[PDB]
RNA sequence: CCUGAGUAGCUCGGAAAACGUUAUUUUGAGUGAAUCUGCCCAGACCAUUGGGUAAGCCUAAAUACUAAUUAGUGACCGAUA
RNA sequence: AUGAGCAGGUUGAAGGUUGAGUAACAUCAACUGGAGGACCGAACCGACUCUCGUUGAAACGAUAGCGGAUGACUUGUGAUU
RNA sequence: UGGACCUAAGCUGAGGCUGAAAAGCGUAGGCGAUGGACAACAGGUUAAUAUUCCUGUACUUACAGUUAGACUGAUGGAGUG
RNA sequence: GGACUGUUUAACUAAAACACAACUCUAUGCCAAACCGUAAGGUGAUGUAUAUGGGGUGACACCUGCCCAGUGCUGGAAGGU
RNA sequence: CUACCCUUGGUUGUGUGCUGUUCUAAUUGGUAACUGUUAUCCAGUUUCAAGACAGUGUUAGGUGGGCAGUUUGACUGGGG
C-alpha cells in the first residue's frame, strides 16, 4: 500500500508515495539465488550503433533480469512448489521463484493473490482451477480472468504481462481457435485456443495509486524530462519558439514528425491479425 | 507454361494424356507428379516416343505400387510417446516415419501420404490413399510411455 | 543486391516526369519473382527468378 | 533438316540518337510472331521495288599519353622568375 | 560499464517496542532510528552580483561574496551519437 | 605496475544476409580495464636510481628426477568468484 | 510571479523561461503504434496498455461556461463525380 | 402455313470479372522441434498460422512544406 513520509526538507514539500513491500513481500535486500540471473544493459532510446530513435529515455540504474519461463513447456506435469515472490525490477510485475517436484526451480508470473508454499501445474491437459494454472482455452469456463496470453503457438507469454493486468472471458468460437477476450486496452480480440495463458490478474493492481513525487524519482526509472512542442525552436519542432507564449499551430497538431497525435488511426487492416479483431475501441471491427 | 499431363487422370473427366487446362502453372509445377517433356522435340519426332514411355511409365507405375504395397506389408511402424499415463503429452506427424524411410535408404515423398499431425498409440492399422491405382495399408505400433 | 544470379540486373536508371515535366532522378527496380529451385543438388532452395526469364525457362521446361 | 527465341515486335514510363523519345537500339512491367517462299532495313506506316538475312565470339592499322631509360633543341626562365 | 569523492557539525521524522490515556483510538512521554530531490558549513561545481583590467598577468581573468555542497549529485577511465 | 590469464559497455568479424559497387546488418571466433584471482620487506649505495644495485630476512607457481602414500576425475554442471 | 530543490544562451541577459510531480485527451495487441536507413536490420524492447509516444495544463482544493458554422480527425450508407 | 428483326418469361450455355466456399501446392513468417552448431546470426527439413492473401516491381490515383528547387512588379522626394 501507498504512505508518505514527512521527510521535513527545507525544499518545498513533496506528494510522494511509497509501497510498504513487507506486509505483501520479504526481503528488501539483494539477495537473490545463482545460475538464474543475467543481468541487463539500458539503451536510453538509442539504437544498435548509438543514434536515438527513442525520445527521453535515460537515467535508470542498473538492474539484474531474472530468467523467467515463459514458453514453460519445456518441462510439463511435474507439479511446483511456491517458494518466494520477489521483486522484479525490470518490469512493473513481480517474479516468483517456484520449486520442481523433481528437484529443480524457475522463476514465474506473480500473479494476485498467490501464497508462499501453494503448489502449481502448467500442463496441456485440464488442471486445478486456481490462480496461475495453465492449460488450453477450451478446457476453460467461462467467467474468469487470464493474463501472460501469447500470440504464438508455444511462443511465450508476451501479452498482458504488466502490473494490474486481466483478460474478460467472451465465449469461445467454432473452429477450435479464436477465443474471444476482452484486453484491458479498449480492444477485444479472437486468439487461439492451442495459445496458453495464466489465469488470474496480474499482480499489484495499485500501481495506479504510486506517485513518483519529484523529477529525481522518475529520471532514476529511466524516463528523462523532455520539452514541450511549443517551446521548441520554429525548425527543430515549429510550434513556437521566440519571445512570448504563442498559440498552439495548424488544426491537430504534430508530433516531432509530420504525424498526427490525437485522431489519427496508425494500426492497417492489411495483416492476419484484423480476421481476430471484434472490437476496435472505435466501433466494431 | 507446360502443355502435357502425367501420372493421371487430372481429378476431372479426362483420358491420361497430353491435354491440359491453358495456365502451365495451374498444378503442374506445384505437383511432382506433373511431369512433361520438352515442346520443342515434341512437334512430331516425339510423338510415338513419348506414347511408348507413357505406356511404360503406366505399367511400372502399376508394378512399383503393388511392390510397395506388399512392402509395406512387412515393414510394419514402431514408434513412441512420452505422456502421462497415455495423457496427451507426445507429438505424431509424419516427419519420424520421413526419417525412419530416410534411415532405411528409400524415399517417400509428401504426395504419398495426406496427413499433417496425427495420433494414436497401440497396435493399430492405417490406410492412405496415394492414387486411383492402388491404396497403402499398413499398421504401426506406438508404445505410450 | 536487388538482382537474381541468372542475371546480375538491377534497377532501370531513368527521369521521372510530371504534367509540367519536373526532372528528377528516379529507378524502377525488377519485378523479381522468388521461386524453389528443382534441380539434384542434395538439398533445393529457394532462389529469385525474372519473370521474362521465368517464362524462357519454362518454354523450354528447365523446370 | 537448318542458317544465332521471349527474337523481331505490340502497350505503359524512359534513356541514347543533332532530337526535349519520331523513323532506329534497349527495357523497369506485361504480352508476344514468323520461317528464306519468310524476316529486317528504305526519319510514321503501307504497295511495288532495292539491299541484307539480324537475334554467338575475336582481331593487329591509322587511336591519345608519358611514371619514365636515353640523345637532342629551346625569340624558355634565370634565386621576387 | 568499470571507480572515487563529499572535512566538520547540526537535525530529531517515518517506522517498531513500552507506558499514560482511551473499549480500542486520537494526544502525549521514554527508547532503536539518522532517514530526509534535510540544514549550516571545508574542498569542490557554477558564475547571480560590486570593483579592477579592458593594444589585461588571462582570445574572458583577479576579486569579495553567492546557491548547492548525500544528491534532478560531481568527477575519473574507454567507447559512444 | 601493463601483457604471455579472463572480461565491461563496445569494436571487428571466418562464414551468412542486405545493398549498382564501395559498403552496412550480422554468428562463431578475435579483440576490449577504467575490473576480477595474480608469489618481498627493511636498510646501505651515486653529482643523477630504487619493493629493480648491494646485505640479511620469505619464497612462488610451472618442470623434471628423486621419497612415500594415494585414483582420479572436465572441457560438463554446481558453489565460489 | 514562479509551488519547491533544479536546467539554461561556454566568454552580455539564470529566470515569470524550460523542466517538474500530477491532471487530462488521444494513438498503439507484438514482427505493437512508432522511429532510424533504403534494405536487411536495430530501438521501442531483450518492453506488453496500470506500457510506450505525442499534444495541452504544470504545489495544493474548486471550476474551466456557448459552440462542430468552416478546417482537422473518425464512422458512413443514399446520390453526382 | 413458312420466314428478316425484336420488347417481354423461362430458357440453354459459353467468355470475363463481385463476393461467399474449401485446400496448400507456390509465398510469408522476428511459431516451435531437429541439424550444420557448439553459434537466439544464417541456412536446410518438419511443424504452426495464414495463404493466392500479403509483399515486391511495373503504371496511376488521394494526402503529402517531412524533404528539394523556385517566385515574391515598377514609379515612390528613404521606405512601407
Amino acid at each position: 500500500p501507498i504512505k508518505k513520509i514527512i521527510s521535513r526538507s527545507n525544499s518545498g514539500i513533496h506528494h510522494s508515495t511509497v509501497i510498504d513491500y513487507k506486509k505483501l513481500l520479504t526481503t528488501n535486500k539483494n539477495k537473490p539465488e545463482k545460475s538464474l540471473l543475467v543481468t541487463l544493459k539500458k539503451h536510453g532510446g538509442r539504437n544498435n550503433q548509438g543514434k536515438i530513435t527513442v525520445r527521453h529515455q535515460g537515467g535508470r540504474n542498473k538492474r539484474k533480469y531474472r530468467i523467467i519461463d515463459f514458453k514453460r513447456t519445456h518441462y510439463d506435469n511435474i507439479e511446483a512448489t511456491v517458494k518466494s515472490i520477489e521483486y522484479d525490477p525490470n518490469r512493473s510485475c513481480f517474479v516468483s521463484l517456484i520449486t520442481y517436484a523433481n528437484g529443480a526451480k524457475s522463476y514465474i508470473i506473480s500473479p494476485d493473490g498467490i501464497k508462499v508454499g501453494d503448489k502449481i501445474l502448467a500442463s496441456e491437459h485440464p488442471i486445478d482451477i486456481k490462480p496461475g494454472f495453465s492449460m488450453p482455452l477450451a478446457f476453460i469456463p467461462e467467467g474468469t480472468q487470464v493474463h501472460n496470453i501469447e500470440l504464438h503457438p508455444k511462443g511465450g507469454g508476451q501479452i498482458a504481462r504488466s502490473a494490474g493486468s486481466y483478460a474478460r472471458i467472451l465465449g469461445q468460437d467454432e473452429t477450435g481457435k479464436y477465443v474471444i477476450l476482452q484486453l484491458l486496452s479498449g480492444e477485444t480480440r479472437k486468439f487461439l485456443k492451442e495459445c496458453r495463458a495464466t489465469v488470474g490478474v496480474v499482480s499489484n493492481l495499485d500501481h495506479n495509486l504510486v506517485v513518483i513525487g519529484k523529477a529525481g524519482r522518475n529520471r532514476h526509472r529511466g524516463i528523462r524530462p523532455t520539452v514541450r512542442g511549443s517551446a521548441m525552436n520554429p525548425n527543430d519542432h515549429p510550434h513556437g519558439g521566440g519571445e512570448g507564449r504563442s498559440p498552439v499551430g495548424r488544426d491537430a497538431p504534430r508530433t516531432p514528425w509530420g504525424k498526427r497525435h490525437m485522431g489519427v488511426k496508425t494500426r492497417n487492416m492489411k495483416k492476419a491479425s484484423t480476421n481476430l479483431i471484434i472490437r476496435n475501441r472505435k466501433g466494431e471491427q | 507454361m507446360k502443355v502435357i499431363l502425367k501420372q493421371d487422370v487430372s481429378n476431372l473427366g479426362k483420358r491420361f494424356d497430353v491435354v491440359d487446362v491453358k495456365d502451365g502453372y495451374a498444378i503442374h509445377f506445384l505437383f511432382p507428379k506433373k511431369l512433361a517433356a520438352p515442346l520443342t522435340k515434341k512437334s512430331l519426332q516425339d510423338r510415338d516416343l513419348f506414347l511408348k514411355k507413357q505406356q511404360e511409365h503406366y505399367e511400372i507405375n502399376k508394378a512399383l505400387s503393388h511392390k510397395l504395397k506388399e512392402v509395406i506389408e512387412q515393414t510394419e511402424l514402431h514408434f513412441s510417446l512420452k505422456e502421462h499415463n497415455g495423457r496427451p503429452y507426445g507429438s505424431i506427424i509424419t516427419k519420424q516415419i520421413i526419417n525412419q524411410a530416410h534411415t532405411k535408404g528409400m524415399a517417400l515423398q509428401k504426395f504419398m501420404f495426406k496427413d499433417n499431425v496425427r495420433l494414436g498409440f497401440g497396435d493399430h492399422e492405417i490406410t492412405l490413399h496415394i492414387f486411383e491405382d492402388t491404396t497403402a495399408v499398413l499398421k504401426v505400433k506406438v508404445t505410450p510411455d | 543486391a536487388k538482382k537474381d544470379q541468372l542475371t546480375l540486373r538491377g534497377p532501370l536508371y531513368g527521369n521521372n516526369r510530371s504534367h509540367s515535366k519536373t526532372i528528377t532522378r528516379r529507378k524502377w527496380n525488377v519485378n523479381l519473382q522468388p521461386c524453389k529451385v528443382k534441380t539434384a543438388d542434395g538439398k533445393t532452395t529457394r532462389i529469385l527468378v525474372s519473370t521474362r526469364t521465368l517464362r524462357t525457362l519454362k518454354k523450354h521446361n528447365r523446370l
